C-alpha cells in the first residue's frame, strides 16, 4: 500500500481513508547530539498532547472523522458539494480556508458546553 | 461459544529483561551537620521511610550474576562522583623541583629503617618574585633517585601531575539505595541455597536496593553482607583457571589496626589562596603499622572453607593455599582504606597452610603511601593529606576472592592464591539478588464478545 | 581467534641477546595483558615476564629479562641479555589477568605453541 | 487484599482480569550526576505510556480496561480450549504462546475499526 | 566578461549538497463541510 | 550554473561538474617526528 | 626568542629558503632545569 504522507495529491475524498498512516506516527521514537536532540523529544510531546486536547474539548476523542454541529456558513466558501470532495487537494483546501479558522474553533467549544450541560440537565432531572 | 473474538486487556501482569537508569536514594540522617562526602548524597532524593516489599509465588524467574547490567552501570556512577568531588581545591604542580633528601635517624626501630626521608626543597611563594626553603617528610613510596644528600624526585613528575585532596571533605562511605524509575520493576531473589546462574522459585519484587556500602578493597571484602546457613562458592564457570571464585562467608571476622605514630600536619603557602599540607616532626617513638586478627577464629573459618570446597574437586583431594606470586602492588597485597590513610598491609601469614581429607593473634605488617592511583588509570593521581594523631579502624572480613592455579593435567595438589584485578568483584557481591523488569502491560486475549454495534 | 603466533626462535652463543617477539588479534586484545612462559624438560612451569596493563609496569621475574612494548602496535617484544646455560627451555607467550595476577604460577588460557631456545658453545 | 505492583503475576487469567487498576495505575509515577540521569528517564517514561495510549486509541477502543473487538480467532494460533486458556495459565505463559503472532493482529484491529467508522458514517448521511 | 574564482564565507561548499532539500512540519488537523447531524 | 541573482558583480556563481577532474599531489620528503618534554604528561612534537 | 638560521641541506633552487633551522630553550618535566632543542620551521610560521 502507500505510505507516509502518500496520499498527499491524491483527491480529497479519497484521502479520507489514510487518515491512520499519517497519525501513527506523530510520536515517533553535554556534547552535541545532547541537550539538542532532548529539546525535539519534548516539543514533540506538547504538540501532540496540545492536537489531542484540542480534539477533546470540543467533544470527539475518538479521533479520524468525527462530524458534528455547528452549521456550515456559505460566506466562508460559496462553493458546491461535488465540487470540493472530488476535484481538490487538501493542500488547496487550506490555502482556501486559512484565515477563516479561527472562529469555528470558538463556536465548536460553546457548541459543546451547551450539549453537555443539556444532557446533564436532562440525565439529572430523572 | 462457538464464536471466539479477540479483546484487549491493558494492565495485565507481564514484564521482559531491559535496562534503563536508576537513581539515588539515601538515608537523610539530618544531614545539616555534615562534613560532606566525595560520594555526595545532597543531589539523591530523600528515601522511603519504610520499603514495601510484595511476595510474589507460583513465578519461577531465572537469574544471572555475571550478566548483570547494575554492576556496570554502578562503577561509572563511583568513578563521576569521585572526578566530580576533586576537581575545586588546590591543582598543586609545583611540587617536583628536585627534592633534596636525606635519612631519618630520630629514635627509629630496625623494622622500619630507612623508610621516611627528610625532603627539603624550594617553593614560591604567594608573591610571584620570591621563594621559600621548605621542609616535609616523605614515605620511601613517594620518591624515586634521579641522576644516579642525592637529588630526589616525586614518582609522579614524570607522566602526570595531581590535585591534592579537598581537605574538608571525608571518605567515609554511607549507605546509598538504587531506584527505578516508573514503569521498570526490582525482582528480588530471597532463596537461600541462591548459586548463580539458577532460576529463584521464591522471587518477590521490591520498591529498590538495600543500603549497600561502596567500601574499596582488594583481595579481602570488609564491611560486607554476609549469608545464612554456611559459606557459600560462586564463580563463573568453575572448571577455569582463569575465573575468580568470590567466597561469602558465614560467620563475620574481626581485623583491627592503628598507625602507632603522632604526625603534626603543617600548612605552608605556594600562592594566592592556595596551600599545601606537609607533614613534619613526628613526635614520639616511630614503630609501623600492623593490623591484628584473631587466630582462633581464621582457623576455623578456613576449615569451614575447605569442607564446603571439597565438593567440586573431589573428595580425596590436598587442598593448600598459597600467598600472592606476584603481580602489581594493588592485586599482591591488602589495600584497604581507613580514615583517609591509604594501607597496603602484607597479608602472607594468613594463606599460609596444607589440608589433608583425613591467647594468640596474628598480626600482618603493612606499609603507608600517599600518591594513591585508585580507578586505576594513565594520567591522575591524588596527594592524600596527612592526618593528625592516631587512627584506628575495626573490620568486618566478609569475603574472599581467591583463585586457582591447576594447569597440571590431573593430579590432587590443588592450590588456591588470593588475587585481584577489575574493580568489579566487590560490587557483584552484593548486586547479586536483583534484577530489573520493564513492565508490558498490554495484552490481547480471546473471548466470548462480539461488540454489538 | 585470539590464538598467539611467535618467532624469533633460534642457537644462541652463552653470553649474547635474543629478540623473541609473539604478535596476535582478534578483537579481544584490549581486555588483557600477554605475558611468556618458560619449561625446561624435567622441571615445572614458570613466569618470565608480565606487561601489566592498567599501569605500564614491566614486571619480570630476573633482572635480565625485560617486556616492552610499541606504540598500538598488536606485537610485544621480550628483550633478553646476557644468557647463561640454564636458559634453554621452551619459550611460549599466553595472555593473563588484566592486572598481571599470579603468574609464574598460574596456567592460561588462550596460550601460544612456543618456539626453541637452546644455547652452547 | 491481594494488592501491590504486580501482585498477581502468579495468579490465573481468570482472577488477574482483577486488578488492572493496580497495574496500570503508576505507569506514570513522579549538571552533576543525579541530575540529566533523572530527566533522561523521565521523558522516556512519558513517551512510553503515551505511546501505548495512542495505539489504544487507534483501534476501538479507549474506554480503558477491558475492550471489545471484532476480527474474530483464526483458530490457527492456539488449539486450545477456552477453559484450558482462561484457568489453566498465568499470563507469561500466555505471553510466551502468543509473543510472535501478534504483528498482524495489530494491523487487523486498525482496519477493522476503519472500517467501522466508515460505516457509521455514511449510515449518518441517509437519514 | 572575466571571471575569477574566489572565495569568501565557508559556507557555498554545504550549499552545493544541501540544495535539493527542505523540512517541512506536518499540520494533521482539518475542517470540512459534509451532510451530518450529530444525532442526541 | 546556479547563482542568488545572476546579474551582479558581488554574487558567488557556483558551477556543478559532470564528470570528474582528477587531481593528484604528494609531498616528496621524509619529516621524522621527534617529541620532546614540554612539563608533566604533556609533549611536542617538532619536526626533527 | 626562536634563534633561527638557514637549511643548506642538499638544497633546491625552488625551494630555497623556505624551512629554517631554529634553536630555543624549553622547560623541562622538573620545575628548575631548561633544556636546548631544535626544530625545523617553514618561513611561513616565524617572522621577524
Ligand atoms: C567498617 O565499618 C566500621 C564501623 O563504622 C568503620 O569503623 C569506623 O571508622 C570511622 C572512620 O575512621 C570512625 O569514625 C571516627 O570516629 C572517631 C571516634 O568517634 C572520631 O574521632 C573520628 O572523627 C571519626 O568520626 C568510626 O569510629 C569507626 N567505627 C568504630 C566502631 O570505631 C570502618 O572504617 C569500616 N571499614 C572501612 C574499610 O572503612
Ligand atoms: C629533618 O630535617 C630538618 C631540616 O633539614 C631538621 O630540622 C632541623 O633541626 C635542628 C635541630 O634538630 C635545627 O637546629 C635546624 O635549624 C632545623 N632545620 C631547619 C631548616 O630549621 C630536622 O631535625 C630533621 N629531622 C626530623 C626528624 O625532622
Ligand atoms: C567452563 O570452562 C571449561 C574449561 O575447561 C570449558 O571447557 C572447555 O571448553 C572449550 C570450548 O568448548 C574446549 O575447547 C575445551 O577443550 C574445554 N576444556 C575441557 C577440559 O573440556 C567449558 O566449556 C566452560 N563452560 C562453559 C559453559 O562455557
Ligand atoms: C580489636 O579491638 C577490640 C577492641 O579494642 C579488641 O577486643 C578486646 O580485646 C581485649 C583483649 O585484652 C578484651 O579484654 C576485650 O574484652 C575485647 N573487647 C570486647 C568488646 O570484647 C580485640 O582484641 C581487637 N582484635 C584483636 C585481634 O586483638
Ligand atoms: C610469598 O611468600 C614467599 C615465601 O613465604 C615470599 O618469598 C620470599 O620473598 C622475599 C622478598 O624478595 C625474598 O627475600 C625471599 O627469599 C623469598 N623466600 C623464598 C623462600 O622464596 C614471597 O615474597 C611472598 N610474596 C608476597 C607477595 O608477599
Ligand atoms: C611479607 O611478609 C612475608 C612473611 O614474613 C615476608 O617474608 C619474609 O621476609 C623477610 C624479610 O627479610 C625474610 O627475611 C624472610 O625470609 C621472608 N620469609 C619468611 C617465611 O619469613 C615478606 O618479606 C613481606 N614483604 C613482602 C614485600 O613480601
Ligand atoms: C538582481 O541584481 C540587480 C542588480 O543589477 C538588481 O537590479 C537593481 O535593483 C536596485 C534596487 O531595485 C536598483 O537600484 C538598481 O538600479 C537595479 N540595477 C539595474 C541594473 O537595474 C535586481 O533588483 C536584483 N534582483 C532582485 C530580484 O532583487
Ligand atoms: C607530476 O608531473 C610531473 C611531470 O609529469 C612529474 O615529474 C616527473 O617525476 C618523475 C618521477 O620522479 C621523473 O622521472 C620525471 O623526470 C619528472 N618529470 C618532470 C620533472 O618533468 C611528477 O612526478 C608528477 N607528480 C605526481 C604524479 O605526483
Ligand atoms: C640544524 O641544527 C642542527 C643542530 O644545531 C644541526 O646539526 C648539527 O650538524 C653538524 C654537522 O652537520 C654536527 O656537527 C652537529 O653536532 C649537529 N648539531 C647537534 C646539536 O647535534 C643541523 O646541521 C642543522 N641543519 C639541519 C638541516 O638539520
Ligand atoms: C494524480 O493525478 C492524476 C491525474 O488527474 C490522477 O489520475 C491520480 O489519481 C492522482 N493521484 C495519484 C496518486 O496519482
Ligand atoms: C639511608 O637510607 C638508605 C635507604 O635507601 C640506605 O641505603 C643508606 O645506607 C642510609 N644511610 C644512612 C647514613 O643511614
Ligand atoms: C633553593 O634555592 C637556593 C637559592 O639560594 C639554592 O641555593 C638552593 O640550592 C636551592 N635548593 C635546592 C635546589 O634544593
Ligand atoms: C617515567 O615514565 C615512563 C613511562 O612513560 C617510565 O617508562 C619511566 O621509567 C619513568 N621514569 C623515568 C623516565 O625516570
Ligand atoms: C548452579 O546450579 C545449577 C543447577 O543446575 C548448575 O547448572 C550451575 O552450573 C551452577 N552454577 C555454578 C555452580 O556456578
Ligand atoms: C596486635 O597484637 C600485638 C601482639 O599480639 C600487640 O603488641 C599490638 O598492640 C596489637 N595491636 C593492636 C592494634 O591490637
Ligand atoms: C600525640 O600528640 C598530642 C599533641 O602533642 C598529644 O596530646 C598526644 O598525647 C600524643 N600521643 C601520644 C600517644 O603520645
Ligand atoms: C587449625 O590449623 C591447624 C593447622 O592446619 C589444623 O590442623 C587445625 O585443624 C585447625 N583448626 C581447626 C579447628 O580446624
Ligand atoms: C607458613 O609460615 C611459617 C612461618 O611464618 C613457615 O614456618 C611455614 O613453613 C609456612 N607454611 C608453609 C606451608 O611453608
Ligand atoms: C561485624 O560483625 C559483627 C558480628 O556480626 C557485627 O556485630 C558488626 O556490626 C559488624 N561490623 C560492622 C557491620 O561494621
Ligand atoms: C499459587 O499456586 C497454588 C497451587 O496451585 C494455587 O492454589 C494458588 O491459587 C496460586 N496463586 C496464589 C496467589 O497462591
Ligand atoms: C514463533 O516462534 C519462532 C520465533 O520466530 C517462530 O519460528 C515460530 O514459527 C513461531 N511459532 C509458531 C507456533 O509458528
Ligand atoms: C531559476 O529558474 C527560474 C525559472 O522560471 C527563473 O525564474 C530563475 O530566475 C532562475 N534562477 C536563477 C537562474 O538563478
Ligand atoms: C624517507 O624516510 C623513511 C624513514 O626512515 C625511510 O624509511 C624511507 O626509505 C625514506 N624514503 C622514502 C622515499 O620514503
Ligand atoms: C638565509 O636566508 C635568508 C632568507 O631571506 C636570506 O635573506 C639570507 O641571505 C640567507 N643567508 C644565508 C647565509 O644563507
Ligand atoms: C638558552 O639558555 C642559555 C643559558 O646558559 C643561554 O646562554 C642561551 O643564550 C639561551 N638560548 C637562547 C636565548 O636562544
Amino acid at each position: 500500500f502507500l505510505g507516509f504522507l502518500g496520499a498527499a495529491g491524491s483527491t480529497m475524498g479519497a484521502a479520507s481513508m489514510t487518515l491512520t498512516v499519517q497519525a501513527r506516527n506523530l510520536l515517533s521514537g553535554l556534547t552535541v547530539w545532547g541537550i539538542k536532540q532532548l529539546q525535539a523529544r519534548v516539543l514533540a510531546v506538547e504538540r501532540y498532547l496540545r492536537d489531542q486536547q484540542l480534539l477533546g474539548i470540543w467533544g470527539c476523542s475518538g479521533k479520524l472523522i468525527c462530524c458534528t454541529n455547528v452549521p456550515w456558513n456559505s460566506s466562508w466558501s460559496n462553493r458546491n458539494l461535488s465540487e470540493i470532495w472530488d476535484n481538490m487537494t487538501w493542500l488547496q483546501w487550506d490555502k482556501e480556508i486559512s484565515n477563516y479558522t479561527q472562529i469555528i474553533y470558538g463556536l465548536l467549544e460553546e457548541s459543546q458546553n451547551q450539549q453537555e450541560k443539556n444532557e446533564q440537565d436532562l440525565l439529572a432531572l430523572d | 461459544a462457538e464464536n471466539l473474538w479477540v479483546t484487549v486487556y491493558y494492565g495485565v501482569p507481564v514484564w521482559k529483561d531491559a535496562e534503563t537508569t536508576l537513581f539515588c536514594a539515601s538515608d537523610a540522617k539530618a544531614y545539616e551537620t555534615e562534613k560532606h562526602n566525595v560520594w555526595a548524597t545532597h543531589a539523591c532524593v530523600p528515601t522511603d521511610p519504610n520499603p514495601q516489599e510484595i511476595h510474589l509465588e507460583n513465578v519461577t524467574e531465572e537469574f544471572n550474576m555475571w550478566k548483570n547490567n547494575m554492576v556496570e552501570q554502578m562503577h561509572t556512577d563511583i568513578i563521576s562522583l569521585w572526578d566530580q568531588s576533586l576537581k575545586p581545591c588546590v591543582k598543586l604542580t609545583p611540587l617536583c623541583v628536585t627534592l633534596q633528601c636525606t635519612n631519618v635517624t630520630n629514635n627509629i626501630t630496625d623494622d622500619m629503617r630507612g623508610e621516611l626521608k627528610n625532603c627539603s626543597f624550594n617553593m614560591t611563594t604567594e608573591l610571584r618574585d620570591k621563594k621559600q626553603k621548605v621542609y616535609s617528610l616523605f614515605y620511601r613510596l613517594d620518591v624515586v633517585q634521579i641522576n644516579e644528600n642525592k637529588e630526589y624526585r616525586l614518582i609522579n613528575c614524570n607522566t602526570s601531575a595531581c590535585t591534592q585532596a579537598c581537605p574538608k571533605v571525608s571518605f567515609e562511605p554511607i549507605p546509598i539505595h538504587y531506584c527505578a524509575p516508573a514503569g521498570f520493576a526490582i525482582l528480588k531473589c530471597k532463596d537461600k541455597k541462591f548459586n548463580g546462574t539458577g532460576p529463584c522459585p521464591s522471587v518477590s519484587t521490591v520498591q529498590c536496593t538495600h543500603g549497600i556500602k561502596p567500601v574499596v578493597s582488594t583481595q579481602l571484602l570488609l564491611n560486607g553482607s554476609l549469608a545464612e546457613e554456611e559459606v557459600m562458592i560462586r564463580s563463573e564457570n568453575i572448571t577455569n583457571n582463569a575465573k575468580n571464585i568470590l567466597v561469602q562467608f558465614n560467620t563475620p571476622v574481626q581485623i583491627n589496626c592503628t598507625r602507632p605514630n603522632n604526625n603534626t600536619r603543617k600548612s605552608i603557602r605556594i600562592g594566592p589562596g592556595q596551600a599545601f599540607y606537609a607533614t613534619g616532626d613526628i613526635i614520639g617513638d616511630i614503630r609501623q603499622a600492623h593490623c591484628n586478627v584473631s587466630k582462633a577464629t581464621w582457623n576455623e573459618t578456613l576449615g569451614k572453607v575447605v569442607k564446603q570446597l571439597r565438593k567440586h574437586f573431589g573428595n580425596n583431594t590436598i587442598i593448600r593455599f598459597a600467598n600472592s606470586s606476584g603481580g602489581d602492588l594493588e592485586v599482591t597485597t591488602h589495600s584497604f582504606n581507613c580514615g583517609g590513610e591509604f594501607f597496603y598491609c602484607n597479608t602472607s601469614g594468613l594463606f599460609n597452610s596444607t589440608w589433608i581429607s583425613n591467647n594468640d593473634s596474628i598480626t600482618l605488617p603493612c606499609r603507608i603511601k600517599q600518591i594513591i592511583n585508585m580507578w586505576q588509570r594513565i594520567g591522575q593521581c591524588m596527594y592524600a593529606p596527612p592526618i593528625q594523631g592516631v587512627i584506628r579502624c575495626v573490620s568486618n572480613i566478609t569475603g574472599l576472592i581467591l583463585t586457582r592455579d591447576g594447569g597440571s593435567t590431573n593430579s590432587t595438589t590443588e592450590t588456591f592464591r588470593p588475587g585481584g584485578g577489575d574493580m568489579r568483584d566487590n560490587w557483584r557481591s552484593e548486586l547479586y539478588k536483583y534484577k530489573v523488569v520493564k513492565i508490558e502491560p498490554l495484552g490481547v486475549a480471546p473471548t466470548r464478545c462480539k461488540r454489538r454495534v | 581467534q585470539v590464538q598467539l603466533q611467535e618467532s624469533g626462535g633460534g642457537l644462541v652463543q652463552p653470553g649474547g641477546s635474543l629478540r623473541l617477539s609473539c604478535v596476535a588479534s582478534g578483537f579481544d586484545l584490549e581486555n588483557y595483558s600477554i605475558g611468556w612462559f618458560r619449561q625446561a624438560p624435567g622441571k615445572a612451569r614458570e613466569g618470565v615476564a608480565c606487561l601489566s596493563k592498567n599501569s605500564g609496569i614491566g614486571h619480570s621475574v630476573k633482572g635480565r629479562f625485560t617486556i616492552s612494548r610499541d606504540g598500538d602496535s598488536n606485537t610485544w617484544f621480550l628483550q633478553m641479555g646476557a644468557l647463561e646455560a640454564e636458559d634453554t627451555a621452551v619459550y611460549t607467550c599466553a595472555t593473563y589477568n588484566r592486572a598481571c595476577a599470579n603468574y609464574v604460577t598460574i596456567w592460561p588460557e588462550f596460550r601460544g605453541q612456543g618456539t626453541q631456545v637452546t644455547v652452547s658453545s
